[PDB]
């Protein structure tokens, strides 16, 4: 992932 | 504090936590050792400009690429930027020097984005009442593996959130603890040295020695 949930 | 980090670590992990006949987890958590940031969200833009990132205090930073930052305090406008070699200085969004525009472009743009996309970790604690433009911890520094993201702030704390589950720990060298968020989001603190006498669940353990082995990481 490239960002954050 | 990262060697101090590190004893911390292996000393719990050598004690074989999960092999205690009975675990007694629970009587290990210290409320009082809750941490006081952590990172709520993060965007890796860092194949042309760097890891923005929320604190809890919805605070925002950048680590950018050439390894400089930006802090924005969380009244929107209060700004710090700390140089490759440290050296902090003090603005607003404002008011700003021309050399920094690109970079305050930047921060807008991660700060708009987290503003309006994305989960808060820890969201079910308190927010914090104190002195909101006490000296912020800023990211030092950050890596990836496979498994999960790796944040290492000033104030000495690591952050290792595991992308497949959602869990993450907090863990602070200085209460010498470490904050286990699970997989529904409960949100609790233990002291490291109670680990030790008490155990721990083979979960915890489990991403305990992980966590030794990102520190190592670090201090290398």
């Amino acid at each position: 992932p490239l960002h954050s949930t | 504090h990262l060697s101090d980090m590190l004893q911390q670590l292996h000393s719990v992990n050598a004690s074989k936590p999960s092999e205690r006949g009975l675990v007694r987890q629970e009587e290990a958590e210290d409320p009082a050792c809750i941490p006081i940031f952590w990172v709520s969200k993060w965007v890796d833009y860092s194949d042309k400009y760097g890891l923005g990132y929320q604190l809890c205090d919805n605070s925002v930073g950048v680590l950018f690429n050439d390894s400089t930052r930006l802090i924005l305090y969380n009244d929107g406008d209060s700004l710090q930027y700390i140089e490759r070699d440290g050296t902090e200085s003090y603005l607003t969004v404002s008011s700003h020097p021309n050399s920094l525009m690109k970079k305050i472009t930047l921060l807008k743009y991660f700060r708009n984005y987290m503003s309006e996309h994305l989960l808060k970790a820890g969201a079910n604690i308190t927010p914090r009442e104190g002195d909101e433009l006490a000296r912020l911890p800023y990211l030092r520094t950050w890596f990836r593996t496979r498994s999960a993201i790796i944040l290492h702030l000033s104030n000495g704390s690591v952050q290792i959130n595991f992308f497949q589950d959602h869990t993450k720990l907090i863990l602070c060298p200085l209460m010498a603890a470490v904050t286990y968020i699970d997989e529904k989001r409960d949100f609790r603190t233990y002291r490291l040295s109670l680990l030790e006498e008490y155990g721990c669940c083979k979960e915890l353990a489990s991403r305990l020695r992980y966590a030794r082995t990102m520190v190592d990481k670090l201090l290398s």
